[PDB]
């Protein structure tokens, strides 16, 4: 509605650990091969079939990361996420016509896949911070549809 | 799971629609449109003006398939069972959106039987809805 | 987030037609009824049975009213609810343990009781603008729970 | 539905957990408590205090019933059966709430298996966790 410091700080360190390239890929393979509807999307893309050739399908490993840099970004203006996302939030809606349902189960794809990455350092408490997180920025890209 | 009392409801409600459906089935998609805009982005190559042959066009299919689907309430999944692989296969609507065009559905019959909609018949229609919902959110993954 | 004029017209005039005591007692009754589970904060209240033991039982009836009487009240600071209905928030979650899930069914059995009462004149568009109210009142109910 | 290829899935990656079960079943529902205040409401008789007993107690008797469930997920409906009852009359948690639990439990697990945690697991998984939320939310009405 928003975060305490300890809240803030703890997002902010486990994510200047996160090597984002390859943990975006992750997140967005595993939402296409668990959600298969989401797969809706994406047909430009080629083999969608196995989840072998999904989580290692190169136009999803590349779009993976543009989303989850578009994220890293916005953990920088934690503060006004609604403003931050305004124009990409109007994007989706207009252009892609993307249910933004979806924003809300890769949110939680992505709260799984840090898990699996920082084991025991991901702590129920951090997972906290993180679900506030991931529900805000769904929330923010959302703002906007009509 | 629908009980018996339930089906007696169900097929005397949806009797008293008997040919009013596809109109009823128009209704509903207009409010949910309009109460869930987010419902629109699986129709973006509608014309959602209200009273446009496209969304009526739909509505009399939706009513048309919830009326074979109260003519086979014991028999359902194998009845809807090429509906089920449509949705699931090339529309992949997620499923969040059923329990929302249910909800305008039951609304719509609520503002057209003044009184056949009884409390007992709410519920064994919401319960109908989910399970028709159910059935068509089913070979999803 | 919010409501357009046209809408606050709306709710405010299908509502000076609306007898509260007895639209109460009927949405709480009905709630009862089709999501039979919500019958569990209330065993204070005797035969809970039958869908006709609960549309008649007074208990119910009287706190129907209890509650839509909270509601009409709300509708007067249409600007600021999580400000009109804090104190009942903070109640909800720390004395009652009302799991907010709650205040969304019932704000959607009472769009349903609208419809009934109202029928043709309650059209999608006034639907709308109760289905933005309905949900904000369940937001605001909800703001402080911890 | 959960395909074979699916219980193959489900019976070794809850194999590897074999005895951390209770554990990893407490460890879930602190996750939810943190995660989702709004469960907590099902509880106002525990001490939630990280560590209680009551909470280690009841992890147990979750994970327990969910390891039972993986011994009969071909007959999955029976077995859970008096539990179905349990919580559908007595006890009445808004179904909501089993997707949040199971999802916690997700989560709980893909923090301990570093890596028996396939995405075709994680998949199977989410699908096995949501028949056990079905069976459980069941005869509700
Ligand atoms: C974490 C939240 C998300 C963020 C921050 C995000 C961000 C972005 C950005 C910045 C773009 C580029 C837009 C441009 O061309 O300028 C984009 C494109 C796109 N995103 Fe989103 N996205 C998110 C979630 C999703 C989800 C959940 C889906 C579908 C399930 C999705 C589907 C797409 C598609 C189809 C495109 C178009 C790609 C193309 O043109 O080839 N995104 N996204
Ligand atoms: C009450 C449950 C529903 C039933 C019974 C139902 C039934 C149908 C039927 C019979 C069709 C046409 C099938 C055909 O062409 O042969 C259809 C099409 C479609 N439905 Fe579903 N539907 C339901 C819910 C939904 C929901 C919730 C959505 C998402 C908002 C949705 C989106 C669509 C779309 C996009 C089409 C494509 C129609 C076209 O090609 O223009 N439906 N539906
Ligand atoms: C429309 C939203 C609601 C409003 C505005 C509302 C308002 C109120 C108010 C003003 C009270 C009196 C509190 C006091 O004693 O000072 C109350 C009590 C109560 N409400 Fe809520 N309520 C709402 C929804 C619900 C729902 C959904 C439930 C359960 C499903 C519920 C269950 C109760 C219970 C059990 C009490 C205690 C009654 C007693 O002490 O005997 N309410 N409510
Ligand atoms: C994964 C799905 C779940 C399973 C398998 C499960 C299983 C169980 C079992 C076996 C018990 C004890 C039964 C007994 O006493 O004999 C129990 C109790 C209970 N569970 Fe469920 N549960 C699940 C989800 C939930 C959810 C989502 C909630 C709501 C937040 C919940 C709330 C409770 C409560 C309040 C009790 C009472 C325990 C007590 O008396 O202290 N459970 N559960």
């Amino acid at each position: 509605g928003h975060f305490t410091e300890e809240d803030k700080a703890t997002i902010t360190s486990l994510w200047g650990k996160v090597n984002v390239e390859d943990a975006g890929g992750e997140t967005l393979g595993r939402l296409l091969v668990v959600y298969p509807w989401t797969q809706r999307f994406f047909d430009s893309f080629g083999n969608l079939s196995s989840a072998s050739a999904i989580m290692g399908n190169p136009k999803v490993k590349a779009h993976g990361k543009k989303v989850l840099t578009s994220l890293g970004d916005a953990i920088k203006h934690l503060d006004d996420l609604k403003g931050t996302f305004a124009q990409l939030s109007e994007l989706h809606c207009d252009k892609l016509h993307v249910d933004p349902e979806n924003f809300k189960l890769l949110g939680n794809v992505l709260v799984t896949v840090l898990a699996i990455h920082f084991g025991k350092e991901f702590t129920p408490e951090v997972q906290a911070s993180w679900q506030k997180m991931v529900t805000g920025v769904a929330s923010a890209l959302s703002s906007r549809y009509h | 799971v629908l009980s018996p009392a339930d089906k007696t409801n169900v097929k005397a409600a949806w009797g008293k629609v008997g040919a009013h459906a596809g109109e009823y089935g128009a209704e509903a998609l207009e409010r949910m449109f309009l109460s869930f805009p987010t419902t629109k982005t699986y129709f973006p190559h509608f014309d959602l003006s209200h009273g446009s042959a496209q969304v009526k066009g739909h509505g009399k299919k939706v009513a048309d398939a919830l009326t074979n689907a109260v003519a086979h309430v014991d028999d359902m999944p194998n009845a809807l069972s090429a509906l089920s692989d449509l949705h699931a296969h090339k529309l992949r609507v997620d499923p969040v959106n059923f329990k929302l065009l249910s909800h305008c559905l039951l609304v719509t019959l609520a503002a057209h039987l003044p009184a056949e909609f009884t409390p007992a018949v709410h519920a064994s229609l919401d319960k109908f809805l989910a399970s028709v919902s159910t059935v068509l959110t089913s070979k999803y993954r």
